[PDB]
């Protein structure tokens, strides 16, 4: 929002495998179908920690979109049976589970405001795939444009992640004493961060490269807002100040070295004077080994 | 088999009294199943009814299968 | 007999799937003080295993584990609740934290069990230490009362179902006549399946972290700055360490902690750390200038 009322959508794992048992309750003949139930949460700063939810009895045409049901009545009984067990829990959005939007989800989202303002999606998946994380959160804003068209109900994306507390780490932990993750150290780590981002960028960038494709040729009639944005992205490239750069870019790396080249010396010296230990504690072992 | 039975019975009735509690039942009753394999001995049966009837549900199970 | 007698022996097990466990364990840690309890949802497969496929909490009130906030119609209301939702569900047990100390049960943690026990035959009470539990393997037992009446009768020995054992002991306080008068150890399971894994695996959005950022380079020569000054202080404590261990014998060498600054460890500490950073803060440098090129 234009507000700092939010912005980090933080939801703990109980959460998600929460909408991935959810997704199989209905799942029988009724899969293949967005699936919806409203997040439990508590929060006080620009952060909407969400904790709780339950599935919420919910129906949708497949091929119509003002046709959609959603027993608000369900929801004011639940609602209640939860506070009654933990104070502190208002409803702080709803979630919805993707793939990804529909023109329908505006409805909803008035449905479910009618009991808490700033309620946000919380779009999970059902299917792994994404590199990134499987929670984008959205906000219902509305605002003006330029080009004069009537104020709209869109849906403004804001920053995303999940976090944990104690109990939820050590859940984690123990489901993933499979897949150990541990093994690996510090600087590994790091390089992993930094090739498995270039995958991000690489498939971000090539969906906007698809897109342009789809507006040029087989038309989608153009936005001229996506276009706008497109061209800051080319003019804020570094390149113009290109000779000098080159300069310092190099100074800065030569730094680098100098304290790497001590580093790595400290290491070594400390490293041999451990093996000068080894070798004296070998003749002392050996003054044993005879004896009687 | 029959007739060069070798073996003390005198060993068998030191762990059968010794550890007749729980599982150890079970064990017991097959230790017999191979101490007399094939010299076709039942005299841990005829002469000691008492322990089929403490045998367990699953006692009575390894307790008929020892004559097989 | 001319007909079957009456049957018991099991290996009794409970399979809690990774969606109940986070539940049991948070909204147990919710209640440290005045733990908490909950009913279990699922299903009970043949007779040797039950399935927690989910719980949900009860309300209480505000002294312990009151039953007159275990409403009756708390759990009817419930029950059809979910089942409007899509969970053909029935109770199968109940269980609660004891919060700091040992997974055992209590004379009134025994004796509500046995309400359980009229009410239905099956019933396994499923015990979390949230505190304990803490990083690990997640202290987490399942018991179940038996007939102590029939153990005085001769049974004592006949309430031993097939079950397959670890031991335990802290709790042998009431478990001498817990595991040997008043209930049992059940076995724990789970079942890790590949979706949810394939989920709680997710922990890191980095299409916008490192790679695509470095930290900054007046942020980070203040940061070189400090480290390599300390090494200076380390160093000359070592020359001083390195003509001791010469004279001394190793038992003298060995209860030396008193000033851990002065060995290598302090060396190693510090050059992992620099190092790291640098390298790497080296090549992020290098790989943003061919990737943005």
């Amino acid at each position: 929002m234009p507000e700092l009322a939010v912005q980090k959508v933080v939801v703990h794992p109980l959460v998600l495998l929460s909408v991935v048992d959810h997704f199989n309750r209905i799942g029988k003949v009724g899969n293949q179908k967005r699936v919806v139930g409203v997040l439990l949460g508590s929060w006080q700063k620009k952060v909407l920690d969400v904790s709780n939810s339950f599935a919420v009895p919910f129906d949708e045409d497949d091929k119509d979109d003002s046709v959609w049901f959603l027993d608000h009545d369900y929801l004011e009984n639940m609602y209640g049976m939860f506070k009654k067990v933990n104070a502190r829990e208002r409803i702080v959005g709803w979630y919805h589970t993707g793939p990804k939007l529909h023109k329908n989800d505006i409805a909803i989202n008035e449905l479910m405001k009618r009991y808490c303002p700033n309620s946000v999606l919380v779009i999970i998946d059902v299917k792994p795939k994404d590199l990134g994380l499987p929670t984008e959160a959205y906000i219902s804003v509305e605002e003006v444009h330029d080009d004069g068209t009537p104020t709209s109900k869109t849906f403004e994306h804001v920053t995303s992640e999940i976090g944990a507390e104690e109990a939820e780490e050590v859940g984690v932990e123990h489901l993933l004493r499979d897949i150990k993750d541990t093994t690996v150290g510090t600087l590994s780590q790091r390089i992993t961060n930094q090739v498995h981002g270039l995958k991000g960028l690489n498939s971000k960038l090539l969906d906007i490269r698809s897109y342009l494709e789809k507006v040029a040729t087989g038309k989608l009639p153009i936005n001229h807002q996506i276009i706008y944005q497109l061209q800051d992205v080319f003019n804020l490239l570094p390149d113009v100040s290109l000779q000098e750069f080159v300069k310092a870019f190099y100074l800065k790396t030569n730094d680098q070295m100098v304290v790497v080249y001590l580093a790595s010396l400290i290491r070594s010296v400390v490293a041999l004077h451990n093996l000068i230990n080894n070798k004296i504690a070998n003749r002392d072992a050996e003054k044993k080994e005879g004896q009687e | 088999l029959i007739r060069n039975n070798n073996t003390d019975l005198m060993i068998l009735k030191n762990t059968k009294d010794a550890v007749r509690n729980s599982v150890c039942h079970t064990a017991t009753v097959i230790a017999n199943s191979f101490m007399h394999c094939g010299t076709t001995s039942d005299q841990f049966l005829r002469d000691n009814l008492e322990w089929l009837a403490r045998a367990t549900n699953w006692a009575k199970f390894t307790a008929t299968a020892s004559l097989g | 007999p001319p007909t079957d007698a009456p049957a018991v022996d099991t290996a009794e097990q409970v399979y809690i799937s990774s969606l109940a466990l986070l539940k049991m364990l948070k909204h147990g840690r919710a209640g440290v003080p005045m733990e908490v309890m909950g009913l279990m949802l699922g299903e009970f497969v043949d007779d040797y295993t039950v399935r927690v496929i989910d719980v949900f909490a009860m309300p209480q009130s505000g002294t312990g584990v009151s039953v007159e906030a275990v409403d009756p119609v708390f759990q009817a209301k419930m029950l059809d609740m979910l089942k409007q939702t899509g969970r053909p569900e029935m109770v199968v047990g109940w269980y609660h934290s004891h919060p700091g100390f040992g997974c055992w049960l209590s004379g009134v943690d025994i004796n509500t069990q046995q309400s359980f026990e009229a009410l239905s035959e099956r019933a396994v009470a499923v015990v979390v230490d949230p505190i304990q539990s803490v990083k690990g393997k997640v202290v987490i037992d399942a018991f179940r009362l038996i007939n102590a009446n029939m153990m005085v009768l001769g049974h004592e020995p006949r309430q031993t179902t097939s079950n397959l054992g670890h031991l335990n002991k802290p709790s042998i306080q009431a478990l001498i006549h817990g595991l040997n008068r008043h209930y049992y150890s059940i076995t724990i399971n789970y079942r890790k399946n590949e979706l949810e894994q394939k989920m709680l695996l997710n922990l890191h959005k980095k299409s916008w972290m490192e790679g695509l950022t470095l930290q900054d380079y007046s942020e980070h020569c203040k940061h070189n700055e400090s480290v390599v000054k300390e090494m200076l202080e380390l160093a000359k404590n070592y020359n001083k360490a390195v003509e001791e261990e010469d004279k001394m014998t190793p038992e003298q060498l060995a209860i030396k902690n008193v000033g851990k600054q002065d060995p290598k460890r302090h060396l190693e500490e510090h050059v992992d750390v620099l190092m790291t950073s640098n390298i790497v803060q080296c090549l992020a440098a290098m790989l943003d200038t061919v990737v943005f090129k």
